[PDB]
């Protein structure tokens, strides 16, 4: 039996490092992940009572647009439908929203509106895709905003929920943009995405980006297909389309763009954000192939995130740094590198790459700071990388002291990548 | 376990679960018809992925017997409206598409499992397609 | 200043006059008031040279001139002194 | 502090040593925001002795950043006039409106972007405005220090009109603004000779006639050099006369002025005497890399950066006929010599 | 060579350099026998702490600043074999891993009430419904009035 | 049933903190005009006598105890020493002439401000075998028997500052603005000169704004296109900026408007993560304070994700300090190391501070109490030989202030054991700072003094509870003290008074609360 009242009383620290790692699932009816259900021997089949009957007549139709996903083992389902009576009304759960939203969006990702039971509430979705919390707005407002927003007016305004098309229907779409155009609710959302499962976009698209504008809290923008990237975020040389992209004024609002499941962002020959002169950040999260010498990079952005990618090319800064010392890259490979590992370079561990360096002692302290112009004339001002899931990457990786220091570049998952050097 | 990585990483997690229902409705059809047989009565069946049929004939008759034989012997009658039946066979032609999705990607999730019958011949499935399409 | 053989036509004019719009700020604004041109290596500098110099010049205006440029200041300079000081008749005291 | 420094800056104290009077205006602005005034208006709840300094403060500050914007180099970083809004007792805020005005046109002189045609044009309305306003301040004739008054608005405002029409001119050459160019030319020597006949001859020492002069004579002389006209003409031989006969007290720039004014007559006799080349999209000519020169030399003299590295320490610096012509015209008329 | 965790009771409880430099806070603390105050901690829980690093001296852990290493790696068979203990000794296990600022401590030890937070009955959901007040009574009986019809 | 008053009263001592213990205790200088006075013949026969009682062994004695034992301090500013002792020597041999170049008067203000810090940096040990107590005395005309650690290095220590200023102002340094000026305000405020004028810091350092700002170089990476004496140059010039800027956030205030530091360490800005970390270092454990210190006056919780941020980034320098190389055989490395040590002992001090004012998360008075024993604990390391003079640095005394004064305040409302203990352990370290700060540890120890009487007041008079709110004659006292320092730190009387013939003109508790401002005044701490 577990106790809330002597879980809420411990001190607000513990219970953000307990609902960081409770990512988002505060239901026990969680399905199994898909990690699981792949490495098996067997398959888990179907083969009904008195209640069950009751609630998949009467609560079911009205979550059977979500959760029809779920039709595989129904007792997941007949075990649900008990939760969602009093889950989104648990201590629990409105305690991780509050400490949620007292940490400005950090702990659980993106609160989404979506349209159902007649309502336009709010729902939280895990990373399963399944809703488990779901809010109208005045309660959200009442019973988590309120009960941490007491006096100081810059936390009362709510503007970290996601839009997210593809997780509903076009005339959904129609009818969710209709009431959240009735109400003084645009300032409420917080990044939209982009689904889509030559210049031919759906419906539920246009009648997203021709409200885009009217939002004025706008955000973190996000695509999901290389169909759909090449067709409003990127540049591909188009100039002039009146109708049907993405409106200029609202381009200047965005914070970042994350790409999340593609092949290639350099389908044509550059893949290049000349426009969204704005945006600081980028996270490629599971793009195939990207080639570092095709992308435009504007003129003030900070970081470049990527995560989940299979074929990296790099910046090719060894082809230009080659150029400067004058050798040949054997040579170089051979004496030019040290190989430093003092106590900074020991500290995150990276026990699989072998992190290299060049020489203090045979460059002479001139071509040593043309060397690292090099590097920071190929980077172009930005300063967080964060190297997560990769592979093979094509030409060697090149971070400048500068960057490599503060643990300001991050390779986190360090399986096929190698010899990272930093000057 | 070489190819999982890549595996779950092809689809999305919502994807993924609509894709295991459509194949768990396959071989809830293919037990009902013991193409497959069951193990056990009153208790929770587990089939390999070693062992499952799967071909081209397989996937469209399954087809056949549960999307486009609509049978369904006491609730036929309601295909009358013209806009109602043009929402319901483009649910139909939606679901069609989705289910070859599936039962291709059941195909690719058990020749990885060592099973050397799920080969799909992909061209038949989409002259069906293009067959209800027309 | 311009965006073989000769020519006679007039691309130059118009790139020209935006090079007008450069060269006057660069010489009729900043090289001609606003650069002087110093040499520390050159410029002698201390405090003896200075001292005897502005104990000459104070004691060179006598009392009764300094009411004459301050009656020259209030009837015929209203326009300069307003900005900054105010009135001027509050500064005879 | 900053009343002393804005007495001393209505004269040419700014000029004859502008490092020292940034270096004082840089102590003004420091001064000034060192009482953290963030409205000039007079509130009813204060002592009216704090009423009459924030009234004061008001009039100071206007004052301040005309002398800010008046000292807007680049060997003067710290600005006062960013604190301000923008237009896109009551006479000393017409001056204020004319020199801020003057700013928002000469902001484009060092950038790229030229400006569009609605800022011109809400510019010039707001100029006819203004030109109304000044031409509506009556004068004693006899008392002089309001003819000065009437004098210095309708000469800024006659910079101000002087300057929108060069950008008429420059920036799109709208049809019909060459008169306008020679017409306020003409009316702001209309103001300058006219106070040789009226026995009030230090009104022509005041700094922005100057200013005004230099700027009129060198576009005067750069427009005569390419694009001849008989107007054009007889105007730069008015300009020629007006600053042969500028008051005597500001010395040296008024002999850098006329070398100026001599050095682009000399120009004009280059241009004629040696044929324009091409090269189908560019155009080569001796005077247009003359012109260039003139430029790098002078950004080359203020570059600091060679006394950063005399003041680091032991750190010593170690640095056809088209090219003659060049070299022989740059060793005889030479720009380094309106330095000081 | 030897560094001694005075525990907040009052008892000294020697641990070696390597394995007591898992905390990062007693690391930074011996940039100065070095003993150091542990003050809200008992002598059970500290000592459970110590075996915690006497343990996980040789282990790997995340980088501290992960998305997926940090929050979806399992607990070991040795940590979720550990905390099988009472639950306020276990919350008092993670008041000291915050304390010393042990992360992987707090890593480990903190996703076992994640995996009891979730994972629990939907019947004791229902009954701890407004154990802490977060409702006014006229909200509770619209909630209990919305939900009346099933049971 | 506890202290309720509690989270709104701490949430008042972030607001007391800054405008006593920052703004009141070191950047108030209270001058009225009509009493000042104002010549230039009695410094002119003053510096000449500071001037001529150094001698060239004495000045090159100077100059070895910096370069064996402060390179922490110049090394940003000036570079490296070695460059320095020709123009030491050029110095002496340029003294009797006549006709003095500003290219050879800077240089002489420069080396006067590297005395100013070696004097003010040494240890009484050490500067009694170089220099001599009694012609000082014969010409100052003071108490005979006052000996250098009786107060007296401060006084010369004030007198070298003041003579390289003479210097400067020699030069006419506004007409003539070169990097040298910038170095030598450089050297200047690693001693206590901005806090002994601090309205001449706060203007000399507008002037190195100025000076900096002149070169308009923002990019301190050397391009490839530059001449290679150029690429030393900027890298030169790096280093003097963030040295600029650590010296230019500390005299931030209501007394100095025209600031120099924009930049953001977490999470516009300009010029930040372009430069190599060597001694950035410092810059950036203080713009990691400037997150922090930019609360104070604000009157906004931070959010938590900012504290948190700042965690982060206090562990990472951590791990960065101790990365440093071991050269225990120059004794301005451990120099360094307490530098880079101390300051991250402060940042954390004032981030658990913060977390237990605005928040109060896991343990954070504990944790409070722990940086505050982990400052006790390098202060009173440096007690040995060979690093008596760490504790001179001004940093010990700002972080002293603020860790004293947080101390004494938390002592008056929460009867604690741990805190009684630590607060006896802060009074006995403050008792036995050194004495070179002068007057300003002396109102540090009134300002404790003050803190403990109020204590005794607390005890006193039993609290008025009035339902929505309290009352009681400390709270009012507390309430008071600002309102005279913001009275004091108002320049518009001083304007008043400055524009011409303008003049200013605008119970059970009241009692108690006249007779503690009477007998306890908080007007004490200005001077
Ligand atoms: N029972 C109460 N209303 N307590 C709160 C009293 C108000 C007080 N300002 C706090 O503390
Ligand atoms: N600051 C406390 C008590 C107080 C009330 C009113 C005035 C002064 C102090 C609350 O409020
Ligand atoms: N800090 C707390 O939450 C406890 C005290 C608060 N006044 C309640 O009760
Ligand atoms: C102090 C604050 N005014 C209360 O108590
Ligand atoms: N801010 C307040 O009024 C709170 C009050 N001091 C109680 O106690
Ligand atoms: C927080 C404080 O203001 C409240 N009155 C309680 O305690
Ligand atoms: C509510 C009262 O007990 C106090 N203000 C707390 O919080």
């Amino acid at each position: 039996s577990f106790n809330p009242v002597r879980f809420l009383e411990l001190p607000i620290d513990i219970r953000k490092e307990v609902y960081f790692h409770l990512d988002g699932n505060f239901c026990g009816a969680h399905p199994y992940p898909i990690d699981i259900l792949y490495k098996s021997n067997d398959v888990e089949l179907p083969g009904r009572s008195k209640r069950s009957k009751k609630l998949l007549r009467y609560m079911y139709p009205v979550f059977a647009t979500y959760l029809n996903i779920f039709e595989y083992s129904p007792q997941l389902i007949e075990k649900w439908l008990e939760y969602a009576f009093w889950l989104r009304y648990d201590c629990l759960v409105l305690d991780c929203f509050k400490v949620n939203h007292l940490y400005d969006g950090t702990l659980i990702d993106a609160l989404e509106w979506t349209y159902l039971d007649n309502e336009l509430r709010l729902a939280y979705f895990n990373k399963a895709s399944m809703l488990e919390v779901w809010y109208t707005f005045k309660e959200y407002k009442k019973w988590v905003i309120d009960s941490v927003a007491f006096d100081e007016l810059d936390l009362l305004n709510v503007s970290n929920i996601q839009f997210n098309i593809d997780n509903l229907t076009p005339q959904l779409v129609d009818k969710c943009l209709s009431i959240l155009e009735q109400k003084d609710l645009f300032a409420t959302i917080g990044e939209v995405q982009f689904g889509q499962d030559n210049q031919l976009t759906s419906i539920s698209v246009i009648r997203t980006i021709r409200s885009m504008e009217s939002m004025k809290s706008l955000r973190k923008i996000t695509v999901r297909g290389e169909k759909l990237y090449e067709l409003l975020i990127n540049f591909h040389g188009f100039r002039d389309n009146p109708g049907k992209t993405i409106s200029y004024i609202v381009k200047r609002r965005i914070n970042e763009i994350r790409l999340s499941r593609m092949n290639q962002i350099s389908r044509t020959g550059l893949a290049d954000f000349t426009r969204w002169d704005n945006l600081q950040k980028l996270v490629l999260s599971r793009v195939a192939y990207i080639d570092l010498n095709s992308i435009v990079f504007p003129k003030n952005f900070k970081s470049l995130t990527m995560k989940r990618v299979s074929k990296i090319k790099w910046w090719n800064i060894e082809e230009n740094i080659l150029k400067e010392l004058k050798v040949d890259k054997r040579t170089f490979k051979s004496l030019y590198i040290k190989e430093d590992d003092s106590k900074f370079t020991k500290f995150f561990n990276l026990r699989h790459t072998r992190i290299k360096e060049l020489d203090k002692s045979e460059i002479n302290q001139i071509t040593y700071l043309r060397c690292q112009a090099i590097v920071w004339l190929s980077f172009r001002t930005l300063n967080h990388i964060k190297l997560q899931n990769v592979s093979e990457v094509f030409n060697n990786i090149i971070v400048p002291r500068a960057l490599f220091d503060s643990k300001r570049v991050e390779i986190y998952r360090c399986e096929k990548i190698s010899q990272v050097l930093v000057i | 376990e070489d190819r999982f990585q890549e595996l779950v990483d092809s689809l999305k997690p919502r994807t993924a679960h609509q894709y295991k229902t459509y194949y768990t409705k396959y071989i809830q059809w293919c037990q009902l018809n013991q193409i497959i047989p069951t193990p056990e009565d009153n208790s929770v069946n587990s089939v390999p992925y070693k062992d499952l049929p799967i071909s081209a004939e397989l996937i469209h008759w399954f087809l056949l017997d549960t999307l486009i034989t609509d049978d369904k012997p006491g609730e036929k009658r309601e295909e009358t409206e013209d806009l109602d039946e043009e929402e319901e066979n483009s649910f139909k032609i939606a679901t069609l598409k989705k289910i070859i999705g599936s039962l291709n990607f059941l195909s690719k999730l058990c020749k990885v499992h060592e099973n050397p019958n799920a080969n799909i011949d992909t061209k038949y499935l989409e002259s069906v397609t293009k067959l209800h399409t027309h | 200043m311009f965006n073989i053989t000769a020519s006679s036509s007039k691309e130059y004019l118009p790139d020209l006059l935006l090079f007008w719009q450069n060269y006057e700020y660069w010489i009729t604004n900043i090289g001609l008031y606003k650069t002087k041109q110093r040499d520390l290596t050159r410029t002698p500098a201390n405090l003896d040279t200075d001292t005897e110099e502005c104990m000459f010049w104070m004691n060179y205006l006598q009392k009764d001139q300094s009411f004459q440029l301050m009656n020259f200041a209030m009837e015929n300079l209203g326009a300069l002194y307003f900005g900054s000081i105010g009135d001027i008749s509050e500064l005879y005291l | 502090l900053v009343q002393a420094y804005l007495i001393l800056a209505t004269t040419t104290f700014p000029y004859d040593e502008p490092l020292l009077a940034n270096s004082l205006l840089t102590q003004c602005i420091h001064t000034f925001k060192n009482f953290h005034v963030d409205d000039f208006r007079p509130l009813l709840n204060d002592d009216p002795v704090e009423s009459i300094a924030k009234v004061t403060l008001g009039r100071i500050f206007y004052r301040l950043c005309g002398c800010d914007y008046l000292q807007s180099g680049p060997r003067k970083p710290i600005a006062l006039h960013t604190e301000v809004s923008s237009l896109l007792n009551s006479t000393e805020v017409l001056y204020w409106k004319i020199i801020s005005l003057d700013r928002d046109l000469d902001q484009y002189l060092n950038k790229s972007s030229k400006p569009p045609l609605k800022t011109l044009d809400a510019i010039r309305r707001e100029l006819d405005i203004f030109q109304y306003k000044v031409d509506s301040l009556e004068e004693d004739f006899r008392s002089n220090n309001s003819r000065f008054q009437k004098f210095i608005a309708l000469f800024q405002i006659s910079t101000v009109s002087w300057k929108l029409f060069k950008m008429y001119l420059i920036y799109y050459d709208t049809a019909d603004s060459l008169l306008k160019v020679i017409h306020y030319s003409k009316v702001i020597i209309s103001l300058i000779v006219n106070n040789f006949h009226a026995k009030s001859e230090f009104f022509n020492r005041h700094p922005m006639v100057m200013q005004t002069i230099t700027r009129v004579v060198s576009f005067i002389s750069f427009y005569q050099i390419f694009v001849e006209s008989a107007a054009v003409k007889q105007l730069l031989v008015d300009l020629t006369e007006l600053t042969a006969n500028l008051p005597t007290i500001f010395g040296s720039k008024l002999d850098k002025l006329v070398y100026l004014t001599e050095r682009l007559s000399k120009l004009k006799l280059l241009w004629d005497k040696v044929q324009l080349l091409d090269s189908g999209d560019s155009f080569y000519h001796p005077v247009f890399k003359i012109l260039q020169n003139d430029i790098k030399i002078i950004e080359l003299k203020n570059d600091e950066m060679f006394s950063l590295i005399k003041g680091l320490g032991s750190l010593v610096p170690l640095n056809s006929d088209f090219r003659t012509i060049v070299e022989e015209f740059q060793s005889e008329y030479n720009i380094s010599d309106i330095l000081s | 060579s030897n560094v001694v965790l005075v525990s907040g009771e009052g008892e000294r409880f020697t641990v070696d350099k390597k394995i007591a430099e898992r905390s990062l806070l007693l690391k930074n603390y011996l940039n100065d026998e070095i003993v150091m105050p542990v003050p809200n901690v008992r002598s059970s829980v500290l000592q459970k702490v110590i075996e915690w690093a006497e343990h996980h001296r040789d282990s790997n852990f995340p980088d501290e600043d992960d998305d997926d290493s940090r929050k979806s790696a399992p607990v070991d068979s040795w940590d979720r074999e550990f905390l099988k203990v009472d639950q306020e000794m276990l919350y008092e296990i993670i008041l000291a891993a915050n304390y010393l600022n042990i992360k992987p401590l707090l890593d480990a030890g903190c996703k076992v009430v994640a995996e009891m937070i979730r994972g629990r009955s939907p019947e004791e959901i229902r009954r701890t419904f407004n154990i802490v007040n977060d409702f006014t009574p006229e909200e509770e009986a619209a909630i209990r009035r919305e939900n009346e019809w099933a049971e | 049933s506890s202290k309720e008053y509690l989270p709104d009263l701490l949430l008042f001592w972030q607001n007391y903190e800054y405008w006593i213990t920052n703004i009141g205790l070191y950047k108030t200088k209270q001058r009225d005009l009509t009493r000042t006075p104002a010549n230039l013949d009695t410094d002119t026969e003053e510096c000449m006598f500071w001037m001529n009682y150094l001698q060239k062994d004495q000045s090159f004695q100077l100059m070895n105890f910096a370069m064996e034992n402060l390179g922490a301090l110049y090394f940003g500013s000036i570079g490296d020493i070695s460059e320095l002792y020709l123009r030491v020597e050029q110095y002496w041999d340029r003294r009797a002439d006549k006709n003095h170049s500003v290219d050879g008067k800077y240089w002489d203000a420069l080396i006067w401000s590297v005395f100013t810090m070696c004097i003010y940096y040494m240890p009484v040990e050490k500067l009694a075998e170089i220099f001599s107590v009694y012609p000082l005395h014969e010409y100052l005309g003071s108490n005979k028997r006052l000996n250098w650690e009786d107060g007296m290095q401060l006084v010369m220590c004030q007198n070298f500052a003041r003579c390289s200023l003479f210097q400067l102002k020699q030069c006419d340094f506004m007409a003539h603005p070169d990097i040298r000026l910038v170095q030598a305000y450089l050297i200047l405020a690693t001693t206590t000169f901005p806090y002994d004028e601090p309205l001449l810091a706060n203007s000399l350092l507008t002037q190195c704004i100025h000076t900096f700002k002149n070169f308009h170089v923002d990019d301190f990476r050397p391009l490839l296109n530059d001449d290679p004496v150029e690429s030393i140059a900027k890298v030169t010039l790096g280093r003097i900026f963030y040295r600029l800027c650590g010296c230019d956030y500390l005299q931030s205030g209501p007394r100095k408007p025209i600031a120099l530091h924009t930049e953001v360490s977490s999470l516009n800005v300009d010029v930040y993560r372009e430069e190599n970390s060597t001694e950035v270092l410092y810059w950036k454990i203080i713009s990691l304070d400037r997150d922090l210190d930019q609360y104070l006056n604000k009157s906004s919780k931070p959010p938590l994700k900012t504290l948190d941020a700042i965690r982060r980034e206090l562990d990472i320098f951590q791990y960065k300090v101790d990365s440093l190389e071991e050269d225990f055989r120059s004794n301005n490395s451990r120099f360094q190391k307490f530098i880079a040590l101390f300051q991250i002992s402060t940042v954390s001090w004032k981030l658990f501070k913060m977390y237990l004012i605005y928040y109060d998360t896991a343990d954070s008075l504990l944790k409070v109490i722990h940086y505050s024993k982990v400052i006790i604990s390098l202060i009173v390391n440096n007690f040995h030989a060979k690093s008596e003079f760490f504790n001179r640095h001004p940093m010990v005394m700002q972080t002293i202030t603020r860790v004293v004064s947080f101390i004494s305040f938390y002592q008056i409302f929460v009867e604690s054991a741990a805190v009684k203990q630590l607060l006896v352990d802060l009074t006995e370290l403050t008792a036995n700072l050194p004495t070179i700060f002068g007057s300003k540890l002396d109102k540090l120890v009134y300002l404790t003094e003050r803190l403990s009487k109020l204590k005794l007041l607390w005890d006193k008079v039993q609290l008025l509870d009035s339902g929505d709110s309290f009352y009681h004659p400390v709270f009012k006292i507390l309430q008071n003290d600002i309102k005279i320092i913001e009275l004091k730190n108002d320049e518009m009387f001083s304007l008043i008074k400055g524009l011409g013939s303008l003049v200013p003109l605008n119970s059970d508790f009241r009692t108690i609360v006249e007779e503690f401002q009477s007998e306890y005044n908080i007007s004490d701490i200005l001077s």
